C-alpha cells in the first residue's frame, strides 16, 4: 500500500547529485553551489561536507566498500574524498568540459563519468586512477551513464543526440545504438535490476519517458504527464512502480504494469533534477534533489 | 551551452 511519508526535507542551493549509502542511513547531495552535504536522514544530523569546489558539482555517489564519496564537478574535474575523516583521496582533470553523471562498478574498481566533451570515460582506482578507456561515438552531451546491474561488463548512455549507447568493457564501439525518438535529447537513463524484463527507461526534455526492450530494441510504452524538461525516471527496485522528476516542480510514481500515473507530488522545492532509490529498499525510501532542497520519502 | 543549470 502507498502512503508516503516525509522522512527528512532540508532546504538547500539546487541540489544536482543524490545517492543514498547502503548501510548506513544515509544520502549525500552535491549541489549547484561548490558543495557537497552527507545527511543522517534518520537522526537529521550532518555527518560530513565539504566545499570541494566553487563551481557546481553535478554527480556524486558514494563507494561504499572504499569509504569514499566520489564526486564531479563543473571545473572538469573528479575528486574522491573519505567520508569518515574527510580527507581527499584523489583530485585530478577527468574531461575537457562539465562532468554530468558517474557510475561506479558493484564488483570491480571501475567508475565511469559521462561528460559534455562527447564522451564517457573508464577509471581504475587499482591502477591509480588511470584512464583505462574512452568511449567515443556519442555527438552531443552525455547526460547520464548506468551499468547493467544484471551484467555490470555493460553499460547505457544517455546523451542530448536523442540517443542511448550500450556498450561492453573493453570495446570501443557500442553493442547497440538506441534511436529514442525523444528529438529534444535524453537526459537520463535506467535499467529495471530484476532478471524477469529486460528493461530500459530514458528521460526527455520532449516530456516523454520511454521503456525500452533491450533485447528486441522495441519501445514498449510511453509516459506522458509531465508539463516540463523531465529530468529523470527510474524503475523502483523492489515496489512495482517507476518515479520520475521534472522541471514542473512534481515526482511522479506510476504504475510499471499499467504504466498509468498512481500519484502526482509538489514536494514544493522548485525543479527537479535527482533521483535516488535505497539499494536494499529500506522502509522504500527514494530521495530527490530540487532547487530549493532535497527531500528523504518513504514510500510505505 | 544547454542544460546549464
Amino acid at each position: 500500500k502507498l502512503d508516503i511519508k516525509k522522512t527528512f526535507s532540508n532546504r538547500s542551493d539546487r541540489v544536482k547529485g543524490i545517492d543514498f549509502h547502503p548501510t548506513e542511513p544515509w544520502v549525500l547531495t552535491t549541489l549547484y553551489s561548490g558543495r557537497v552535504e552527507i545527511w543522517n536522514y534518520e537522526t537529521q544530523v550532518e555527518v560530513r561536507s565539504i566545499q570541494v569546489t566553487e563551481t557546481p558539482v553535478r554527480a556524486g555517489k558514494f563507494i561504499a566498500r572504499k569509504n569514499w564519496i566520489i564526486v564531479g564537478s563543473d571545473d572538469f574535474r573528479i575528486r574522491v574524498f573519505n567520508y569518515n575523516t574527510g580527507e581527499k583521496v584523489v583530485d585530478f582533470e577527468a574531461h575537457p568540459d562539465y562532468i554530468r553523471s558517474i557510475a561506479v562498478h558493484p564488483t570491480k574498481p571501475y567508475v565511469l563519468s559521462g561528460s559534455d566533451d562527447l564522451t564517457v570515460k573508464l577509471w581504475n582506482w587499482e591502477n591509480n586512477w588511470a584512464l583505462e578507456q574512452t568511449f567515443e561515438g556519442h555527438e552531443h552531451f552525455v547526460m547520464c551513464v548506468a551499468f547493467n546491474p544484471k551484467d555490470p561488463s555493460t553499460f547505457a548512455s544517455g546523451c542530448l543526440d536523442r540517443t542511448v549507447k550500450v556498450w561492453s568493457l573493453g570495446q570501443s564501439t557500442p553493442n547497440f545504438t538506441l534511436t529514442t525518438g525523444q528529438e529534444r535529447g535524453v537526459n537520463y537513463v535506467d535499467y529495471y535490476p530484476l532478471p524477469d524484463k529486460p528493461y530500459m527507461i530514458t528521460a526527455s526534455d520532449d516530456l516523454t519517458i520511454k521503456i525500452w526492450d533491450y533485447q528486441t530494441k522495441s519501445c514498449v510504452a510511453t509516459l506522458e504527464g509531465h508539463m516540463s524538461n523531465v529530468s529523470f525516471a527510474v524503475f523502483h527496485p523492489t515496489l512495482p512502480i517507476i518515479i520520475s522528476g521534472s522541471e514542473d516542480g512534481t515526482l511522479k510514481i506510476w504504475n510499471s504494469s499499467t504504466y498509468k500515473v498512481e500519484k502526482t507530488l509538489n514536494v514544493g522545492l522548485e525543479r527537479s533534477w535527482c533521483i535516488a532509490t535505497h539499494p536494499t529498499g529500506r522502509k522504500n525510501y527514494i530521495a530527490s534533489g530540487f532547487d530549493n532542497g532535497f527531500t528523504v520519502l518513504s514510500l510505505g | 551551452k544547454p542544460h546549464s543549470d
